[PDB]
């Protein structure tokens, strides 16, 4: 399923060998009877939410197709996965008005600190995926005040909720050093080269020690900017070396080398994306056994998954949808093998 | 006339030298500007407190000379503590992030002060106003 | 002049409801009360759907008992995260 899923984000990213609907639909057709033949779509779905993960980016996608074949998914799935995409979309959607609304608000009531223009593009927390708690990287002055003047009206309109600023994922650009020249960021490089500007001769520690840089993720960024980088070469370390630990020394260079305007550091998602829970899933394991073969009470398709929880003392423990897989895979022989067209009789308290 | 600690201030805003050193020279005006005199003593704390929130100030140094200020601020009397709290209060609503670390304890101490006072009603409402929750 | 000038930002934000819940609405007590049944007589716990709506486990279940649907968006009801 991972590969399916690597398939039809690589047919779908690249439309233009192929941009007939038709032949893009007859590959959705072999892909989704080709799933048919095939069970356990909550790998399958989490695998379609790390794709894309890293739409995120620049959309580079047909949009209407997604439609057309999650509509046609839906049609013979059903509801809570299918309306979670549904809700995908839609998210992105009423984003993007939003923004246009703002946008519009700008434009009635002219703010200074507008002129910076701002794509702010909020999701939601129910259904879109979770990475963690993300750090606190302290934002620039301009920006900072850009994004309050867009909470202080945001908290405006509809009311009830809150923005907590993420900083994992973000697309900026920067106008740098001598012609002008517009270098492509990504949040953290966009703060360090902040901190850069208002004074020369700065070392590692002094930026960590203000930043709030983060430990893990880091190391991605940190052998991202030097140690690989492509010819355009726009910014090097004197402390040349594989590996720098605490107190290797930055500094700023002109280094204008390439002509071309508008050099990226896109290429760093390229290579940064390579590279006990036992006891507590026996535990599981366990527990939804003894509840399927104890309780035998007197169901008839929902009590039973109100008296299982209820035994259990500590919550999020029962997570019914462990319980209905089991009772989905229970009906493979006789017992729990009771009609669907009338779920009355289910060997009652037996 | 109480111009002296107005000029230290202004040297030491002016100075181009941002040195490791320069925050312990900040200390020493601590311990040379805690104790002096009655009303220019809160000019001289109120020039110090607007001296940190500018943005310019180093953001750390400016924070933890902010902690060594507020050590000393129950000490004051009552009236000028309340003052000098209230002023830090409105000046740190804007940029409420970058000293989201001692307000609490600022609010806490006020709230202490005025629970013992019997002014119940306005510690209330600070508790109320303090983003404990929805903070990050 | 600043060295640097932000141009543009594409900021990604993540709502949440303000409060998650404070009733429980077949006994108008706090979903952390023991659903005024096991108050008078003393185990109780928190039950969720997938419209995301707290109910006290006994309430919603005495709901189930005759009823089948949501008590607030009157659509059909199913468990999830206990
Ligand atoms: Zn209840
Ligand atoms: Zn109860
Ligand atoms: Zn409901």
């Amino acid at each position: 399923p991972e590969y399916l899923s690597l398939f039809i984000d690589d047919k779908l990213k690249k439309g233009v060998k192929g941009l007939t609907e038709q032949e893009v639909e007859t590959i959705l057709d072999k892909a989704m009877v080709l799933f048919r033949f095939m069970q356990e779509k909550d790998v399958f779905e989490r695998y379609y939410k790390q794709h894309l993960a890293r739409l995120l980016t620049n959309k580079s996608v047909s949009d209407d197709s997604e439609k057309n074949m999650i509509s046609k998914l839906k049609t013979e799935c059903g509801c809570q996965f299918t309306s979670k995409l549904e809700g995908m979309f839609r998210d992105m959607s009423i984003s993007n008005t939003t923004m246009d609304e703002f946008r519009q608000h700008l434009q009635a009531t002219g703010v200074s600190l507008g002129g910076v223009d701002l794509t702010v593009r909020v999701l939601t927390t129910g259904y879109w995926p979770t990475q963690s708690a993300t750090p606190k990287c302290n934002i620039p002055p301009a920006p900072r005040h850009a994004f309050e003047i867009f909470r202080r009206f945001y908290l405006a309109k509809h009311s009830g909720r809150q923005l907590t600023l993420q900083h994992h994922m973000g697309s900026a650009d920067l106008n740098a050093t001598t012609r002008k020249h517009i270098l492509q960021v990504s949040t953290f490089q966009m703060t360090i080269l902040m901190l850069f500007n208002n004074r020369e001769k700065y070392t590692f520690e002094e930026i960590q020690q203000e930043t709030d840089i983060p430990e893990r993720e880091l190391v991605r960024a940190l052998q991202s900017l030097a140690c690989g980088k492509p010819t355009q070469r726009v910014l090097t370390k004197e402390p040349k070396s594989k590996e720098i630990e605490n107190g290797h020394i930055f500094t700023v260079n002109d280094q204008f080398t390439s002509k071309l305007h508008r050099v990226k550091i896109q290429t760093v998602a390229a290579k940064q994306g390579e590279s006990k829970v036992d006891d507590d899933r026996k535990h599981e394991i366990e527990a939804a056994i003894v509840r399927i073969m104890k309780s035998r009470k007197k169901m008839q398709h929902n009590v039973l998954v109100a008296e299982v929880t209820q035994q259990l003392k500590a919550r999020f423990l029962p997570s019914p949808v462990v319980i209905k897989k089991r009772i989905e895979g229970l009906i493979e022989r006789e017992y729990l093998a009771r009609t669907p067209e009338d779920r009355k009789v289910y060997t009652y308290v037996a | 006339m109480a111009a002296a600690v107005r000029q230290d201030l202004a040297q030491l805003m002016n100075s181009s030298g941002s040195h490791k050193d320069l925050a312990g020279k900040y200390r020493q005006i601590l311990e040379k500007a805690i104790q002096l005199s009655g009303a220019e003593q809160l000019e001289a704390l109120k020039a110090f407190v607007e001296a940190m929130v500018n943005e310019n100030v180093s953001l750390v140094i400016s924070r933890q000379l902010l902690t060594d200020f507020c050590t000393h601020l129950p000490n004051l009397p009552d009236s000028t503590a309340k003052e000098i709290y209230h002023f830090t209060l409105e000046k740190i609503q804007p940029r409420v992030i970058s000293f989201e670390e001692q307000v609490a304890s600022i609010r806490q101490h006020l709230a202490s002060i005025y629970e013992k006072e019997e002014d119940w009603r306005n510690a209330a409402q600070v508790l109320v106003g303090i983003p404990l929750e929805t903070g990050q | 002049k600043k060295r640097f000038e932000v141009k543009k930002w594409n900021a990604v934000a993540l709502w949440a409801w303000d409060i998650v819940v404070d009733n429980c609405a077949i006994c108008r007590n706090h979903i952390m009360d023991l659903c005024i049944e096991c108050q008078a007589n003393q185990e109780c716990t928190v039950a969720w759907g997938v419209c995301n709506h707290a109910f006290h486990f006994h309430c919603i279940s005495r709901w189930l008992k005759t009823r089948q649907v949501c008590p607030l968006d009157n659509r059909e009801w199913e468990f999830q995260k206990y």
